[PDB]
């Protein structure tokens, strides 16, 4: 054949970090249907946004919103425990069904997206030349929000063993803790991969009591 | 690990 | 009064090195009218592409975009001279018009924004909550796009020089140069500030004769 | 000095 119909760009959801995550390539050709497990970011998420993307930069901005969802009634439970399967489906006249459903609730909730949603012509071939352009930024950035999202998790788990350890921690071991927890969400707000590594160095350096 | 969403 | 009716976000356009910048602030009384006049960001350029943006984040792409449009037919000349003036208006329905034009020739451009657009409530509060939890990487971003468009500037100077230059430029000079300008074009893709602003003074220091 | 549009 000579022709055929494909969607033009990757279609995708954000995940945490502001990053684009990838459910159908771009140029796969119609109709197409591709599911991902994902879970929660923090602990007592009882709700998922899903913010659909059509693009191919690593940050979920720089792509093209084509819509957005929440999944509610998740039971509050600790980060990376939700099983939530997102599908897209892309039928063959290019409607893009998505939907997410919380595995353990049973609680669902879906999109439709019109196949004249997204970027034109002119802006599909802008956003390939961008993203090629930009590959080792975008791998960059990549490395940074998973940092970053390492970071942010250790910032919560300290200041749950914090409050957890109450009295049974000293409180010099305390006041160092909360001067790196403060020093860490300064770096996490940076774009310097090594400062916020360091940062959550300084905090494992000064959390060893807290360790136990 | 499974990506994480937020919300 | 106790009851407003108000544009509940910053309306506002992309300029060069993808920062919004507003034209109705967050929380205008409707009906409202205003105006702001640029130019282009680089020489030469027959057009510029409004994009029209709802938000408060300093990073365009971070606001959600109500529609876009290009004027074209702008005289060649170098960047900054061109006058475009561009004018957002809100209605009292809350439709907001949009236009475009070049202060040289009148040719305009615009277009219409249902009331409906943009963000809705929950949005819009989780829009204004992030702003104010991002306003020192904002503040960075705000910098550093600064810095960017001032490398991406110097880029095409150079590139232009060394055009006028010709074969007149020594092929040691040339190797130097070229090779500076691939550093600062890689520089000015990242988000290291500094690290431009040190690409910029590298290229500066092997560009010595080229004037 | 004015701000600038690509395009």
């Amino acid at each position: 054949v000579l022709l055929l119909d494909v969607t033009p760009l990757s279609l995708g959801i954000e995940t945490m970090g502001g990053v684009m995550t990838t459910l159908i390539a771009k140029n796969t050709t119609i109709p197409t249907k591709h599911s991902q497990v994902f879970s929660t970011a923090e602990d007592n998420q009882s709700a998922v946004t899903i913010h659909v993307l059509q693009g191919e930069r690593k940050r979920a901005a720089d792509n093209k919103s084509l819509g957005q969802f929440n999944l509610d009634g998740i039971n509050p439970a600790p980060r990376g425990m939700p099983q939530i399967e997102v599908t897209f489906d892309i039928d063959a006249d290019g409607i893009l069904h998505v939907s997410a459903k919380d595995k353990n609730s049973g609680k669902e909730q879906k999109i439709t997206i019109k196949a004249s949603s997204g970027l034109n012509e002119d802006e599909i071939q802008k956003m390939v030349r961008d993203a090629e352009a930009n590959a080792e930024a975008d791998r960059k950035f990549e490395e940074l929000v998973q940092t970053r999202n390492q970071g942010d998790h250790l910032l919560h788990s300290t200041r749950k063993q914090v409050e957890e350890a109450g009295d049974k921690l000293p409180a010099d071991d305390k006041t160092a803790i909360e001067s790196a927890l403060t020093a860490l969400e300064t770096a996490l707000k940076g774009e310097d991969k090594a400062a916020i590594e360091a940062k959550m160095q300084e905090l494992a350096q000064v959390s060893q009591k807290l360790m136990e | 690990n499974r990506l994480m969403l937020t919300g």
